[PDB]
RNA sequence: GGACCUGGCGGUGCUUCAUAUCCCUCUAGAGGAGCCUGUUCUGUAAUCGAUAAACCCCGAUCAACCUCACCACCUCUUGCUCAGCCUAUAUACCGCCAUCUUCAGCAAACCCUGAUGAAGGCUACAAAGUAAGCGCAAGUACCCACGUAAAGACGUUAGGUCAAGGUGUAGCCCAUGAGGUGGCAAGAAAUGGGCUACAUUUUCUACCCCAGAAAAACGAUAGCCCUUAUGAAACUUAAGGGUCGAAGGUGGAUUUAGCAGUAAACUGAGAGUAGAGUGCUUAGUUGAACAGGGCCCUGAAGCGCGUACACACCGCCCGUCACCCUCCUCAGAGGAGACAAGUCGUAACAUGGUAAGUGUACUGGAAAGUGCACUUGGACGAACC
C-alpha cells in the first residue's frame, strides 16, 4: 500500500543519512554501494546463500511490485479487459493482433524475453501456452515485414544476449616470449615460450626427453607445435607441480599451447581452440561417496 | 545423578586411576626397562598386579557425556553420534555444518 | 560429464583447416563459421596430430590395456609391431627375388588386413538368429576375437608380443584359430538360416 | 566350404543390402515425423455430441 | 441380490519409453580355491537387536579384563541419584531413519458437473476449473552455468530402533536392582560380503617406467616357532622375523556394479583403541570398452478393458475324502444346512492363465473334460494402416 511504501522510503532515506554519518561519508554523494559495502562491513554474514546476508535496499527492491487496486469507489473496474482475468497480457495481446491487422491492410543478437522477464513486465501470472502463443504472434509480426514503431515496439520485448591472447613480453636479451598457464587434474604448469629455438623444451629445468620418459606424454608436449607447423621453430621453459606424469603432461600442454597463441596467427589460434588445445580439462576426480566403494561404483548388492 | 551405573562405574574407574597414576607409572618405568635386575623387575611385576584392578588405565572407557553411549563416541567433543547429531542439526554447535563436496 | 552438452568433441585434422575457403561449399562455409561460437572438449590425452596416428591400433591398444596400465600396453603393441616387421624382414631376405615382390614388410598393413580378413560378416544374436552385423561391431569382434586368442592359456610361457605377431601374420595370410573361429560363426549362422524368419527387423 | 575366396561377390552383395536396410529404416523413422495425433486435434475441435445442448 | 464409484490386481490390449537399464551389446567381478569377516544351524552355563527387496565387515568410525546388557559363584539393601531395573510392549510414542524416491506430486480454501450419490473436474484454433502452502524447481557447497553432493513433500510396508536417551502402559522393589571374582566367543554344516590368488600384460631385484634374472615355478594376510609393540594381564590383538610352499589353474546355472576422469588397477591419510579390521570415511595417480538395436523378456508412463478382490491376488473361491451337531426322506442308509479345521487339486472371479455359461450325452479322485447346438451375463483395440 501507498502509506506502507513512502513510510518504508522516508525510513530508508534517513537510515541512509545514519549510515553515512557512521561510516563518516557524505550523506548526500552516499550510493547503493557504498551502502552495500558498509553494511556487510557492520555486519559481517558468511552465509553463502547471498539473499540470506543482511540487506538495506531501497524499499522499491526489498519489496514486490504488490498490484494495484483495479477499480475505482464505484466498483467500476478501469480495464475493459479486466473480467479477463488477465488484462495486461489480453490487452497486450489485442494491440499485437491490431498491429498485424494494420500491417496485413497496408500491405541477430536478441532472443526474446523469457516466460519470468514476460511476467515481471506483465505483473500478471502466465501459463507456458499464453507465453508460447504470445511469442508465436510477435514472431508473425516481425516477419510482416513491419514498420519502424512496430519493430521498437517489438524491441520492448527483444533481449540482447574466441581465444583471449596473452602479450609478448622481452626478456633481458629482449628476445621476444610469452608466458601462460594451465591445470589438468591436480597437475598446474606454467610455460614461457620464446619465439625463436631448436624445439628445446626444459621441463624443471630438464629437458623433456629425460622429465617425460613416456613416448604418450611426449607426443602430448608435441601436439600444439605439430598442429600448427611449428616443430622446432620455438624453445619452452616450463614449471610444473601436482598429478601425476600424464597429469602434468596435458598441463604443460595447455600451457605451452596458450602460449604459443601468443605467436600463431589469429586463424591458427582459431583452429588450435577448434582442436582443442585451449580449452581447460574440466574432467577431474569424482568423491567418494559414502555407503558406495567409489564415485559410481556401489556395493555388491546382497541377496 | 550420572546417567546410569555403567557411566559411574566409568567415572569411579577414572577417579581411581587418576588416584593412582603415579604410583603406577613409577612401578611400571622398572619393570619396562631392562637394565634393573630380572628378580627386582619380578617384585615391581607382583606390586602392579597388586594394585586395584579398576586402577588401571585399559579399563577406562570412552563413554558419551550426556547418554552413556559406549560407543560412536567423537572424542573431541565427548558426545554419541546421535547427541552430536541433535545438537549440530539444531545449530548450537559453532562451526559444524553439512557438508557438500 | 563433466562437459555441457554444449561442448562440442575436438576435430583433430590439420588438412580440414588447411583447406582453402574457395574449395568450401555453403554447408562446409556454415559449418566453419558455426563452429567459431561453439565450446570445444579438451582434445583427449589420446589423440594427437601426429602423422603416426593409426586409430584402429590405438582402438587395439585400449582393448588390450589391463586396469589402466596404458603404458605397459602401448609397450606390447610396439612390440608385436616390430616383431611383426623383424619377421617379414627375415622371411624377404631369405626369401628369392621373386616372393620379395609378394612378401609384405610393412606392419600397419600387416595387422590392418589381418584385421579386415578377422572381420566376420553375419553375426548371430537372441531373437539364436543369423543377422547383419554394423561396422563398428564387425571391428570390435575382430579386435576382440584376437586379443582373446591371444590370451588364450593354451600358449605356456609365450610372451604377448609374440603370440600375437604370430596371430596377426596367421590371420594376414588367412589361417589360425582367429580365421577358424569366424568360419565356426560363419556356419552357425549357415546352420540357423531357417530361423532366419524370427528377426523381425 | 564357408572360403571368402569366391563369395567375396554374394558377401559384398549382403554388405549393401544390409546397409539399404537400415538406410530405409532411418528414410521411414524419420518421414514418419494424417497422423493419429493431428486427426485426433482436428477431431476434438468438433467433438461427437450424444446429447442436447 | 441388481447397478454403479474409488482403489488393488490382471500369465490385460495398444502406443511410447528404461541410457548402467528390461533383453542383446561393452568392461570388471561373484558362483570354482585358501583366508578374513557377518549370519544361520550345532554346542555351551553363557547376551540382545537386524534378519525379501529395504538383514548378513548390520547397532560396532569395533569384544582379552572393562566394554557387557550374558552365564557360574559370592556379597549388599533408602542402595551415586528426593532410589533403581538393558524387565514386556517399536502393535502407545517422541527422537533418528529404510522404503518407493534413479518419483512430482501432495494441496487447505473456494467454484462447478453428476436431477445436490459414492465421486469427477481433461482438450490452447481450449470444453470448469482457480488455488495460498509444501515438494520439485530455483538458490547453495565442491572446480563453471556441467556433473557430484545436498535436497526429495503427502502417504505405503502397525518397515527398524523401548539396547542412544526420554516417555505412556504393565511389571520386580531383600531384586527382574547394585557390586566383585572367574568364564563363552568353538565349528558337525551351510551361506552372504570382502581380501589374496590362480601368473608371462606374470614373479624377484634396481629404478620408478630404454635393465638383469625366474618361469612347474606362481600361489597363504593359512599353519607352527621365535621376537617386538600396547597392556597389570597376548595362545587371545597387531607388527616383524623365521619355518611351510598348502588348496587352486579363470570357475554351472545364475548373478553384481559401472555411461568418463567412470569402471578397472595402484598408493596414501583419517575416525575410533592402550593395542586391535582384509572393515568404514576420505585424498590422489594411471585410466579403458559399448553407447546401437529394440519391446519376444521385466518395470515406467498415457489412453483403455475386465474384475465375484477391498485384511485389496501372499486375494477370493469351488468340489471330493475324511468330524460334531440340527432337520428331512428312507429297512438301515442317503440328502440338506450349520459348525469347522486339515486333504488333494485350482474349476470360477483378469482373455483367471483352455473365455464363461444353457440344454443334452459319454467319461473321470475332485472341482470338472470333451462332443453337438444356443447366449454375451467376453474381447477382437474400433479411418486407412
Ligand atoms: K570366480
Ligand atoms: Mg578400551
Ligand atoms: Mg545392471
Ligand atoms: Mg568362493
Ligand atoms: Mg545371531
Ligand atoms: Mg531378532
Ligand atoms: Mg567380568
Ligand atoms: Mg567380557
Ligand atoms: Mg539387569
Ligand atoms: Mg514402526
Ligand atoms: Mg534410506
Ligand atoms: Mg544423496
Ligand atoms: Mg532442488
Ligand atoms: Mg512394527
Ligand atoms: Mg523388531
Ligand atoms: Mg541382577
Ligand atoms: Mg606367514
Ligand atoms: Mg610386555
Ligand atoms: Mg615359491
Ligand atoms: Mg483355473
Ligand atoms: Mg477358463
Ligand atoms: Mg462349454
Ligand atoms: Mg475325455
Ligand atoms: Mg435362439
Amino acid at each position: 500500500t501507498e502509506d506502507f511504501i513512502k513510510k518504508q522510503i522516508e525510513e530508508f532515506n534517513i537510515g541512509k543519512r545514519h549510515l553515512a554519518n557512521m561510516m563518516g561519508e557524505d550523506p548526500e554523494t552516499f550510493t547503493q554501494e557504498d551502502i552495500d559495502r558498509a553494511i556487510a562491513y557492520l555486519f559481517p554474514s558468511g552465509l553463502f546463500e547471498k539473499r540470506a546476508r543482511p540487506v538495506m535496499k531501497h524499499p522499491e527492491q526489498i519489496f514486490p511490485r504488490q498490484r494495484a487496486i483495479q477499480w475505482g469507489e464505484d466498483g467500476r473496474p478501469f480495464h475493459y479487459l479486466f473480467y479477463t482475468g488477465k488484462q495486461s497480457y489480453y490487452s497486450l495481446m489485442h494491440d499485437v493482433y491490431g498491429m498485424l491487422l494494420n500491417l496485413e491492410k497496408h500491405q541477430i543478437g536478441s532472443r526474446w524475453l523469457i516466460k519470468e522477464e514476460l511476467e515481471e513486465m506483465l505483473v500478471e501470472k502466465l501459463s507456458d501456452l499464453d507465453y508460447m502463443q504470445f511469442i508465436r504472434l510477435l514472431e508473425k509480426l516481425l516477419t510482416s515485414q513491419c514498420g519502424a514503431a512496430e519493430e521498437e515496439f517489438v524491441q520492448r520485448f527483444r533481449r540482447s544476449v574466441k581465444q583471449l591472447i596473452e602479450p609478448v613480453q622481452y626478456d633481458e636479451q629482449g628476445m621476444a616470449f610469452s608466458k601462460s598457464e594451465g591445470k589438468r587434474k591436480t597437475a598446474k604448469a606454467e610455460a614461457i615460450v620464446y619465439k625463436h629455438g631448436s624445439g628445446r623444451i626444459k621441463v624443471n629445468g630438464i629437458d623433456y626427453q629425460l622429465y617425460f620418459p613416456i613416448t604418450q606424454d611426449r607426443e602430448q608436449l608435441m601436439f600444439p607445435f605439430h598442429f600448427v607447423d611449428r616443430l622446432g621453430k620455438h624453445d619452452v621453459t616450463c614449471t610444473v607441480s601436482g598429478g601425476g606424469r600424464s597429469a602434468q603432461a596435458g598441463a604443460i600442454r595447455l600451457a605451452m599451447a596458450k602460449a604459443l597463441c601468443s605467436f600463431v596467427t589469429e586463424d591458427e589460434v582459431e583452429w588450435m581452440r577448434q582442436a582443442g588445445l585451449l580449452t581447460t580439462d574440466p574432467r577431474v576426480r569424482e568423491r567418494k561417496k559414502p555407503g558406495q566403494e567409489g564415485a559410481r561404483r556401489k556395493f555388491t548388492w546382497k541377496k | 545423578h550420572y546417567v546410569d551405573w555403567r557411566m559411574w562405574r566409568d567415572v569411579k574407574r577414572r577417579k581411581m586411576a587418576y588416584e593412582y597414576a603415579d604410583e603406577r607409572l613409577r612401578i611400571n618405568s622398572l619393570r619396562k626397562n631392562t637394565i634393573l635386575p630380572k628378580i627386582l623387575q619380578d617384585v615391581a611385576d607382583e606390586e602392579i598386579a597388586a594394585l586395584p584392578r579398576d586402577s588401571c588405565p585399559v579399563r577406562i572407557r570412552n563413554r558419551c557425556v550426556m547418554t552413556s553411549r559406549p560407543r560412536g563416541v567423537k572424542r573431541r567433543w565427548r558426545l554419541s553420534r546421535i547427541v552430536f547429531r541433535h545438537l549440530a542439526d539444531h545449530g548450537q554447535l559453532s562451526g559444524i555444518q553439512r557438508a557438500t563436496w | 560429464s563433466r562437459y555441457s552438452p554444449e561442448f562440442k568433441d575436438p576435430l583433430i585434422d590439420k588438412e580440414y583447416y588447411r583447406k582453402p575457403v574457395e574449395e568450401l561449399t555453403e554447408e562446409e562455409k556454415y559449418v566453419r563459421e558455426l563452429k567459431k561460437t561453439q565450446l570445444i572438449k579438451a582434445a583427449p590425452a589420446g589423440k594427437t596430430s601426429s602423422v603416426f596416428e593409426d586409430p584402429v591400433i590405438s582402438k587395439f591398444t585400449n582393448m588390450m590395456m589391463i586396469g589402466g596400465n596404458k603404458v605397459l600396453a602401448r609397450s606390447l603393441m610396439i612390440q608385436t609391431l616390430e616383431a611383426v616387421k623383424r619377421k617379414q624382414f627375415e622371411k624377404y631376405h631369405a626369401a628369392s627375388a621373386e616372393e620379395q615382390a609378394t612378401i609384405e614388410r610393412n606392419p600397419y598393413t600387416i595387422f590392418h588386413q589381418a584385421l579386415k580378413n578377422c572381420e566376420p560378416m553375419i553375426g548371430l544374436v537372441p531373437i539364436q538368429v543369423p543377422v547383419p552385423l554394423p561396422d563398428r561391431r564387425r571391428r570390435f569382434l575382430a579386435m576382440k576375437w584376437m586379443i582373446t586368442e591371444c590370451r588364450d592359456k593354451k600358449h605356456q610361457r609365450t610372451l604377448m608380443p609374440e603370440k600375437l605377431s604370430h596371430k596377426l601374420l596367421e590371420a594376414f595370410h588367412n589361417q589360425g584359430p582367429v580365421i577358424k573361429r569366424k568360419h565356426d560363426l560363419h556356419k552357425m549362422a549357415e546352420a540357423n538360416r531357417a530361423l532366419a524368419h524370427y528377426r523381425w527387423w | 566350404e564357408f572360403r571368402d575366396d569366391a563369395c567375396r561377390k554374394e558377401i559384398q552383395g549382403f554388405l549393401d543390402c544390409a546397409a539399404r536396410a537400415q538406410e530405409a529404416r532411418k528414410m521411414r523413422s524419420i518421414q514418419e515425423t494424417l497422423l493419429p495425433n493431428k486427426l485426433n486435434k482436428l477431431l476434438q475441435r468438433f467433438p461427437n455430441k450424444p446429447y442436447l445442448s
